[PDB]
C-alpha cells in the first residue's frame, strides 16, 4: 500500500490542481497503479477512477501546455487501472469511461491513440461481457457527432503514411477488434464495407508493402475473416 | 471454428 494512500491520491485528484502540479500528481499515481498490488487497485476504486474521468472530461471541456501531457498521463493511469479484472469490470460499469477512451484517439497525440486503441482492442476481445464492440462503436458515433467528422476516420488518419508503424498496427488492431467478434455474418460485411468506402481500400495496398511482422499478423487476420466472410455469403 | 483460432491469435498479439 498504503491504503491510506489511495484515499490521499483521491483527495488530491479532487483538489482542483493544474499544470505541471497535476502531471505530478498523475504520474506518482501511475507509478502507484503499476507497483502495487491488485488489492490496492481495490482500494482505489471506483471513486479513484471517477476522479479520473471527471478530470479527463474537464481538460475535453475547456478546449494549456500541459493538456495532452495531462490526458495522456491519465490515459497510462487508465492502462494500469484496466491490467486486471476488477478493473475491467470497475472501468464498463461507467456512463463515460468508454467514450473518454475513444476520445483519446487522436492521432495528433500517437502515443496516447495508441495506448487507448489497445485499451479498446482488449475490451472487444473479452469473453465477458459479450459484444463490447457494440458499446465502442456506440461511443464512435458520439464522437464523430462530437467532433463533425466520420465516425473511422481518426482510425483511417492512423494508417496514413507518415504515422508511425506502432500507430498503424494499433489502427488495424482495432480494426480488427471491432469485426472478428462479431456473431452476425451480416454486420461484419457491412462493418467492412464502411470502413472500405472511407478509404481503407486505398490504404491497404500501402501497408501490405510493410515489413514488419506485427503488422503482418494484422492484415493477415483481416483478410482472413474477409474471405471466410465474402465466402459464406455465396 | 476458423474464427476461434483466429480470436486466439488477436488475443496473444494483444498479449
Ligand atoms: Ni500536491
Amino acid at each position: 500500500g498504503s491504503e491510506f494512500s489511495a484515499m490521499m491520491y483521491i483527495q488530491e485528484l479532487r483538489s482542483g490542481l493544474r499544470d505541471m502540479h497535476l502531471l505530478s500528481c498523475l504520474e506518482s499515481l501511475r507509478v502507484s497503479l503499476n507497483n502495487n498490488p491488485v488489492s490496492w487497485v481495490q482500494t482505489f476504486g471506483a471513486e479513484g477512477l471517477a476522479s479520473l474521468l471527471d478530470i479527463l472530461k474537464r481538460l475535453h471541456d475547456e478546449k494549456g501546455n500541459y493538456d495532452s501531457r495531462n490526458q495522456h498521463e491519465i490515459i497510462r493511469c487508465l492502462k494500469a487501472f484496466m491490467n486486471n479484472k476488477f478493473g475491467i469490470k470497475t472501468m464498463l460499469e461507467t456512463e463515460e469511461g468508454i467514450l473518454l477512451l475513444v476520445r483519446a484517439m487522436d492521432p495528433a497525440v500517437p502515443n496516447m491513440m495508441i495506448d487507448a486503441a489497445k485499451l479498446l482492442s482488449a475490451l472487444c476481445i473479452l469473453p465477458q461481457p459479450e459484444d463490447m464492440n457494440e458499446r465502442v462503436l456506440e461511443a464512435m458515433t458520439e464522437r464523430a457527432e462530437m467532433d463533425e467528422v466520420e465516425r473511422f476516420q481518426p482510425l483511417l488518419d492512423g494508417l496514413k503514411s507518415g504515422t508511425s508503424i506502432a500507430l498503424k498496427v494499433g489502427c488495424l488492431q482495432l480494426i480488427n477488434a471491432l469485426i472478428t467478434p462479431a456473431e452476425e455474418l451480416d454486420f461484419r460485411v457491412h462493418i467492412r464495407s464502411e470502413l472500405m468506402r472511407l478509404g481503407l481500400h486505398q490504404v491497404l495496398q500501402e501497408l501490405r508493402e510493410i515489413e514488419n511482422e506485427d503488422m503482418k499478423v494484422q492484415l493477415c487476420v483481416f483478410d482472413e475473416q474477409g474471405d471466410e466472410d465474402f465466402f459464406d455469403l455465396k | 471454428t476458423p474464427r476461434s483460432a483466429r480470436l486466439e491469435r488477436m488475443a496473444q498479439a494483444l498479449a
